[PDB]
């Protein structure tokens, strides 16, 4: 009995996986546009806060090479409300 | 290895998990796969004293990527800044900053 | 390097000290040992969680399965110790003076 | 035969529980070579798909691979599903 | 923020009522090391869950097998020789 | 609003530990041609009340050579950890949906050994000391015993959450696939299992070992709209449970430690490999390994 | 703010370590290493070590440190001590405050000095990824590949184990 | 070390699609099947080109494409669209194992209205082809240029000349 | 012990040394010692007399600090890399942290106090296999990590133990402290040329092993624990003093016995450094070192010394030791220096 319902579940599985597999690229597409969208927030802040300061004109490349590195959750939100961070960091985590 | 005796025999002993760039289970990939494959790729048959100083620059992104140190200190003095500059008022945050 | 990361490299430190000085008893300076591992278990635990190092999550746990190995023979010198010399005090392991 | 029965008796007698786990034990490391299943167990395993199939460029000549999910091109997981 | 809310109030009130209570009115080490000693091989057995789902689940079977006979073997010669049986 | 939840299930547990003990020495009672509490009040339903406020009004004398810290610490970790793992329990939907629930079970179940440990060495007696050793290492085997038939049933379920229990359970009773098992994990938890505290700690641990018994074993069926379905059938079988719990108290000479250990070691470790082996290959031999997502 | 869960944690695995190196009762000094052990679970918690966290908890915490109970319980020296019968083991521990004092300090006011390492360190919350693990828990996958990319790390950590139940009983044999 | 090149917020609007998860969920199924190509082409550009910024004009298709598949379904048969995520949106685990009437209720329509079939088990997680116009990347990790490795040793082997040449040790 | 079990004891300890020596990852390396740790304890318990436990807690305790201080080192390249291979480390804190922990387990600088007691409270036999096989292991991962090694610290290890090894073996009576006294000298010889060359310093090892058991088990044929008692071997056994004083003499590396050869070569491969400064002073102490080796020669076979009455018993009867190995391992650690140009064979 536990044959039968288990690969009954591994059926329901796959399915659920061909779901999300059918349904993954819109949220890439959309996490594409938010962490970009992130960015270019942070950045045109950037151009309004920091002038006073002797050379650190906007937008410097941390990283010699021109890839595009993944960006790291610091500068993502950063200066944002505590709650955003706290919920964007932890979160998943917390949830339970 | 002293003695290379997974080499001569061309068995896997250690070889699966020595670098994070290896054949990772259902290809979950490391946070600077991208870096260490050029610092690796790279450094191949060059020999530790040429390529510890022609593949530098390969190497210090991808420890500052490892560490994150440098862009840490970036935002370090963004924030310093900026505690600095809108605490006597010289500036505010947007709508979106504040949510 | 975030302030957490030398938070247990710091305590490896104490931890070492601790078990680098006897004060009067070698349980506690067993206790001191794995203490040691247990900052080197967790230090080890944020690299390779912090890294996604996919494959090096392995090393925890048999750094922690094989830190036993050295606490498991640990105790049992000190019940060998402390069973003739009767006390765990450790100023009674001058014996081999020549 | 007359030294193993006895010894089998010998063991089943006084104890019942180790001759037990032994048998068990037995089962359990000698059965997994046998079944036409372990060779099931590990297809179905590898048919759970869980990163995306990223899809390769098109340049002609494989016919193996298909154009859209619907095409009977490539895997076929209907031995499954009388699985 | 709800895992140590629970854990928070579950010794609050347990210090509430312990505080209500008291303000209103070699064998032995033998075995505890075996225990230790399969305690630890314990922990090495515990990731099968997620194990059974690989790819390469052929070697999975021998090495977890492996463990098992292993592990058996400790307790194996632990008893044949005195020691597992409860010393005096 | 969820904090009330937490008070809505830590103190109906507290008086469900209160609650069950007029049904022990009644059940225990009638058992031996006896009756039970049933003087104060209907049937001694109103004895709980009479000696918990009786216990709260006697003064809890304190050894002369006990340290206090100790001595009133170890019930504190003894009464956080008795109505702690009751959180993860999948009782409908679970307060916390741990995904590792069960190990999250297991390494605070088995931390119940310190207060045990504690309460003997602060007692600083030459029964306190012994009683505490004894106590200990009895508990200190049995997890061994406990990790394995956990670890060994849980490869036909499919991971360590326990919500995922229902959904492997559903057409059958666990039991029928691991009914060995049942028997070593339920023996078990016989053994493994101030002074007015240590009352609720074990007593919570006797009744959620039964409830974590339940739903391992005898599952029930979830209904995704009514839930009051999975509520009264984990009720009636930990019920059940409970009172074979008890059924068994009074039943049999208690064990003694050497046989205790010999039981154990002897008898019960080596036939757990076994069923072990037997149930981490055999979702491998039939091809029926389970999903864990 | 719960954002003091950066390093609330991590300082109190400091006075849980001082607590013990200190050498108090091996009794007091196994409450010490537990209670680091304990708080040293939520860090890696925090970190999504929940398998690897939870493992602490069963063999570190319920199991390691209870042999340790049982072995200093069996010692039972006449006259145990406590965390005041030595000043010394109160001066490092107002000592261990004191570092952790100075480091904490100057952590969250320069946040640059230059102990050992270049220190540095703001709240560890950054240092996370904005990537997703999918529906395979990394961790899981990362420990379940023991037995299919590890099948080396087993035989020498179980035959260690088998090894280490023999050197065990001959040392206590006695003879 | 370098200008980070970021797109402007102008070039980032998009028709973002506002359904939920479990709406998404329930016609997931039948979104992959009859959507492949935007989303197909799009990833392949996001593993190909390895860079989000090189993204985006496929990133406007897959989106656009969303929905142009959630417009048919509302003329045709809307209400039988609200009943089955009504029901899959109840799941806490958005179980299809307790949503078979309503999922019957969904796909007869695309089976005869849209002409439409829903896919079948390991269907969607085929690896496909995709014809594109997009160019191989030259170098999808900006590598830069390579070290010369050192000079392999040539010649045949010869006696050491004059033997062992440690100290008095002639041969 | 139960030969079985004493056997297969053994045969861990060498595959935990074996496992160090052939593998790449550095968790495997940590491995190797922490297997070589499990197994060496039980083998010093063996005699199981208080003087075996004294120095089995010792030889744990400081063994055990270094292993797990050694844990910490590799965590910091880690740290720093995100690396696991054995090629040339990241981190200069890492680089001292792990070389005091390799050399603390080797016994040669401050770190090793427990050497000369650890191997007086253990028996004879199993001493020999302390001051042999257990130093190949840290010593084949120092020549691993020779590159990256810093040379300050490395040679103000190499002074010091070279002067304590020769001066601390002046004072000693018990030939068991003479020999670990030996051993930390010879220690300071060969580590001292690590930044330089590791092809000399796996010459001194076989030099100074095979000199060792040359020595360990010669004096285990003679049955002696003290001077007094190896004085009177000369009666007893007249042959065995005679090629004991021989490798004492070939031990202090007098020309033309084998063991001068190390010392030579190390001098001038220094010497190419254009350190020479360096081989002077440990060469000058050296002499030290030969001071206490005459002095056991000489109360061995050079003079006769009062025997006992009791000792005409021990003629009748003959040993029942088959030595096996001792003959070649005298005249290997003998007469070996024509045949010097092997070198090329180690590189
Ligand atoms: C380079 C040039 C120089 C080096 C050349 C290479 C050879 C080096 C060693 C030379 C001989 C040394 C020796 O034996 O001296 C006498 C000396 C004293 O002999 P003894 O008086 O008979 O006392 C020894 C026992 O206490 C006696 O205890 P027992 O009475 O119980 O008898 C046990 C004994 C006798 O044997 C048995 O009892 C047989 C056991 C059979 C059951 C097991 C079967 C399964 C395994 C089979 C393996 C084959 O077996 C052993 O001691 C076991 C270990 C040795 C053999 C197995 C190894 C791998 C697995 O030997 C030892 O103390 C042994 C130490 C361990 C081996 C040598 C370590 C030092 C050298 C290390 C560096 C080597 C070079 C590295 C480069
Ligand atoms: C294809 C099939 C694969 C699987 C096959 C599995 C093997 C076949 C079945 C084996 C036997 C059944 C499983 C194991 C049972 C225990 C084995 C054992 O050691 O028994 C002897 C053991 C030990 O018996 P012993 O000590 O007299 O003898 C053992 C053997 N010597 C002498 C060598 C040591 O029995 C006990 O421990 C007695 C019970 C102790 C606890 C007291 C309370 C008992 C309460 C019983 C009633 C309630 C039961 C509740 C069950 C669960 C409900 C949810
Ligand atoms: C001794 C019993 C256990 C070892 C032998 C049986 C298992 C062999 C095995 O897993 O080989 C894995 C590999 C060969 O790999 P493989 O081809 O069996 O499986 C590969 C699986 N993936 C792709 C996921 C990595 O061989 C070894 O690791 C040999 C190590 C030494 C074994 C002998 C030690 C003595
Ligand atoms: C399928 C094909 C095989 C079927 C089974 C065949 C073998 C039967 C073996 C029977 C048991 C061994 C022999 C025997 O009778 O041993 C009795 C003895 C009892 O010891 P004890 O209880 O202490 O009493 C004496 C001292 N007073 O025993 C002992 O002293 C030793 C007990 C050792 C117990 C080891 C248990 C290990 C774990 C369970 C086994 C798991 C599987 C192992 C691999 C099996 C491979 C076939
Ligand atoms: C580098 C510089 C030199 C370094 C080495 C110096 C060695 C000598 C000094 C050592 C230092 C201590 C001082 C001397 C102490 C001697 C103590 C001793 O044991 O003396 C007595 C001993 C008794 O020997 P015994 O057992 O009687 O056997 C005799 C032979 N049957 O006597 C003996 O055991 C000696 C026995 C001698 C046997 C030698 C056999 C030689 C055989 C040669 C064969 C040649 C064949 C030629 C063939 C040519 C054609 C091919």
């Amino acid at each position: 009995s536990m044959m039968k319902w288990n690969r009954e579940r591994r059926r329901l599985q796959i399915e659920d996986f061909e779901a999300r597999i059918a349904l993954m690229p819109l949220f890439q597409a959309e996490k594409d546009r938010r962490v970009l969208q992130m960015l270019r927030e942070n950045l045109e802040e950037e151009a309004i806060i920091m002038k006073d300061v002797p050379d650190w004109k906007v937008g410097e490349s941390v990283f010699h090479t021109t890839r595009w590195v993944t960006p790291m959750m610091g500068e993502l939100y950063g200066l944002r409300t505590n709650e955003e961070i706290l919920s964007a960091t932890y979160g998943f985590i917390w949830y339970t | 290895p002293f003695f290379d005796v997974q080499k001569r025999l061309g068995l896997d002993l250690d070889r699966w998990m020595t670098i994070q760039s290896a054949e990772q289970p259902h290809k979950i990939p490391g946070r600077c796969h991208a870096f260490e494959k050029e610092w690796i790729e790279c450094a191949h048959g060059i020999g530790g004293i040429r390529a510890e100083k022609e593949c530098k620059i390969e190497f210090d992104d991808f420890v500052e990527c490892l560490l994150r140190q440098k862009t840490m200190k970036r935002l370090s003095a963004i924030k310093r800044q900026r505690d600095k500059l809108i605490k006597e008022g010289k500036y505010t945050p947007p709508p979106h900053h504040l949510g | 390097m975030p302030l957490v990361y030398m938070n247990i490299i710091m305590a490896f430190a104490i931890a070492l000290a601790g078990l680098l000085m006897y004060r009067s008893h070698l349980m506690s300076s067993l206790l001191c040992l794995e203490g040691m591992m247990l900052s080197l278990f967790i230090m080890s635990t944020l690299i390779i969680l912090n890294t996604h190092f996919t494959l090096a999550n392995m090393m925890p746990i048999i750094l922690l399965v094989f830190a036993a190995c050295e606490a498991a023979l640990g105790l049992s010198l000190l019940v060998m110790v402390s069973n003739t010399y009767g006390t765990d005090y450790v100023q009674n392991l001058n014996l081999l003076q020549c | 035969a007359g030294r193993i029965a006895s010894f089998l008796k010998n063991a089943w007698a006084k104890e019942p529980v180790l001759v037990a786990s032994f048998a068990i034990g037995g089962l359990a490391i000698i059965l997994p070579s046998l079944s036409p299943y372990t060779n099931y167990a590990i297809r179905i395993n590898r048919a759970t798909p869980y990163n995306y199939p990223v899809p390769l460029r098109d340049d002609g000549n494989m016919p193996d691979v298909p154009s859209h999910p619907q095409d009977p091109q490539g895997p076929s997981l209907e031995w499954l599903k009388n699985l | 923020m709800n895992i140590m809310l629970t854990l928070l109030t579950n010794v609050t009130l347990a210090s509430l009522l312990v505080l209500i209570a008291f303000w209103l009115p070699m064998k032995f080490f033998l075995v505890a090391i075996t225990f230790l000693l399969f305690d630890l091989e314990i922990a090495l057995l515990l990731p099968l869950p997620w194990a059974s789902q690989t790819n390469n689940l052929k070697t999975m079977l021998t090495m977890a097998l492996f463990l098992l006979i292993l592990l058996a073997a400790s307790l194996a010669y632990e008893w044949t020789q005195k020691g597992l049986e409860w010393a005096e | 609003m969820f904090m009330i939840n937490i008070l809505s299930l830590i103190i109906p547990i507290l008086l469900a530990v209160a609650f069950l003990t007029l049904v022990e020495r009644k059940v225990l009672g009638y058992m031996q041609l006896r009756k039970g509490p049933n003087v104060v009040g209907p049937y001694g339903l109103l004895q709980p009340i009479a000696d918990a406020l009786k216990l709260v009004t006697k003064e809890p004398l304190r050894p002369g050579t006990s340290s206090i810290s100790m001595f009133i610490i170890a019930p504190i970790l003894g009464l956080s950890l008795a109505l702690t793992m009751w959180v993860p329990l999948p009782m409908p939907y679970p307060l916390i949906n741990m995904n590792l629930g069960v190990l999250f079970m297991l390494a605070m179940s088995s931390l119940a050994v310190y207060s045990i440990l504690w309460s003997g060495w602060a007692s600083n007696s030459k029964y306190a000391l012994i009683g505490a050793l004894r106590a200990v290492a009895q508990t200190i085997s049995y997890e061994v015993t406990l990790a394995i038939i956990l670890l060994s049933v849980l490869l036909m379920n499919g991971s360590y959450t326990l919500s995922t229990l229902i959904t492997t359970q559903e057409h059958i009773w666990m039991i029928f696939t691991s009914w060995p098992l049942a028997m070593m994990w339920f023996i078990s938890t016989l053994a493994e299992t101030p002074f007015a505290m240590f009352f609720m700690a074990e007593y919570a641990n006797i009744i959620m070992m039964n409830a974590f018994t339940a739903i391992l074993f005898l599952g029930a069926s979830h209904d995704p709209h009514t839930p009051e379905l999975y509520t009264i059938n984990f009720v009636l079988k930990t019920l059940a449970l409970t009172i074979t719990f008890l059924w068994i108290r009074a039943s049999y000479p208690r064990f003694r430690y050497d046989q205790l250990m010999h039981l154990l070691w002897k008898s019960f470790l080596p036939l757990t490999l076994a069923l072990c082996m037997w149930h981490i290959s055999l979702p491998i031999m039939t091809a029926s390994i389970p999903p864990q997502s | 703010m719960t954002m003091y869960i950066a390093f609330i944690l991590s300082t109190i695995f400091v006075i849980g370590f001082v607590g013990f190196s200190s050498k108090p009762s091996p009794i007091y000094g196994g409450l010490g290493l537990i209670v680091s052990g304990g708080v040293g679970c939520g860090i890696v918690l925090n970190f999504g070590g929940s398998f690897l966290g939870l493992m602490v908890f069963l063999i570190y915490l319920g199991g390691m440190l209870v042999v340790f109970g049982y072995t200093t319980a069996m010692a039972t020296e006449m006259y145990p001590e406590v965390w005041v019968s030595n000043k010394t083991v109160f001066g490092a521990f107002v000592s261990g405050l004191m570092m952790e004092f100075c480091m904490v300090y100057y952590a969250l006011k320069e946040e640059e000095v230059e102990i050992i390492f270049k220190f540095n360190g703001l709240g560890d919350w950054v240092i996370y990824d904005t990537g997703d693990s999918g529906f395979f828990s990394e961790e899981a996958m990362g420990i379940a590949a023991l037995y299919s990319y590890g099948t080396w790390l087993v035989i020498v950590t179980g035959w260690s184990l088998l090894i280490g139940v023999v050197v065990i009983m001959e040392i206590t044999r006695g003879n | 070390p370098g200008i980070v090149e970021l797109p402007t917020l102008e070039d980032l609007k998009v028709q973002e699609v506002k359904v939920s998860s479990s709406v998404l969920k329930a016609a997931a199924h039948h979104y992959g099947a009859q959507c492949d190509k935007p989303n197909k082409e799009f990833m392949l550009c996001r593993w190909e080109e390895k860079d989000p910024r090189r993204c985006l004009e496929e990133g406007k298709l897959v989106n656009q494409c969303a929905l142009d598949f959630f417009r048919q379904i509302k003329r045709h048969c809307a209400e039988p669209f609200t009943e089955y995520w009504t029901c899959i949106d109840y799941s806490g685990l958005q179980l299809f194992r307790h949503c078979r009437k309503q999922q019957a209720k969904f796909d007869e329509c695309v089976l005869d209205k849209l002409g439409w079939v829903r896919p079948d088990l390991g269907e969607l997680s085929k690896v496909t082809k995709v014809k594109t116009d997009r160019p191989l990347p030259e170098n999808p990790y900006h590598s830069r240029a390579r070290p010369e490795p050192n000079p392999e040793a040539e010649g045949d082997l010869k006696p050491a000349k004059h033997g062992s040449r440690l100290f008095f040790w002639t041969m | 012990m139960n030969p079985i079990i004493y056997t297969t004891l053994i045969m861990t300890v060498m595959s935990g040394t074996m496992l160090v020596m052939i593998s790449s990852h550095w968790l495997l390396i940590w491995i190797g010692f922490e297997m070589n740790l499990l197994a060496m304890i039980p083998v010093l318990m063996k005699n199981f007399n208080p003087r075996a436990t004294e120095a089995a807690t010792k030889y744990f305790l400081t063994q055990a600090t270094a292993s797990m201080m050694l844990m910490m080192a590799i965590i910091i390249n880690l740290l720093y890399s995100g690396q696991w291979t054995i090629t040339k480390m990241f981190n200069p804190v890492a680089m001292t942290m792990m070389t005091m922990a390799l050399a603390m387990k080797l016994g040669l600088s401050p770190f090793h106090f427990w050497v000369p007691e650890v191997t007086q409270g253990i028996s004879l036999q199993a001493g020999l296999l302390l001051l042999t096989w257990q130093k190949l292991a840290p010593l084949s991962v120092l020549c691993q990590i020779s590159q990256s090694i810093n040379p300050n610290l490395m040679l103000t290890m190499a002074m010091l133990s070279i002067l304590i090894g020769g001066w601390g073996g002046l004072n000693q009576t018990q030939l068991r402290k003479i020999m670990a006294y030996s051993s930390i000298a010879h220690m300071g010889w060969m580590t001292a040329v690590l930044p330089y060359n590791t092809t000399m310093t796996i010459l001194n090892l076989l030099i100074y092993i095979t000199m060792t058991l040359a020595m360990f088990m010669l004096l285990i044929h003679s049955s002696a624990t003290t001077t007094l008692s190896l004085s009177h071997t000369w009666n007893k056994m007249p042959v065995i003093t005679s090629l004991m004083m021989v490798t004492l003499l070939s031990m202090g590396g007098l020309p033309p016995l084998s063991g001068f050869m190390p010392k030579w070569m190390i001098i001038q491969e220094m010497t190419k450094n254009e350190s020479i400064i360096m081989p002077t002073l440990m060469a000058m102490t050296a002499l030290l070192n030969l001071y206490f080796y005459m002095r056991l020669a000489y109360s061995s076979s050079l003079t006769m010394f009062p025997s006992t009455n009791n000792m005409k018993m021990k003629w009748q009867f003959e040993h029942t030791k088959q030595m096996k190995l001792l003959p070649t391992m005298i005249v290997l650690s003998t007469l070996v220096l024509p045949m010097t140009p092997a070198l090329s064979s180690l590189n």
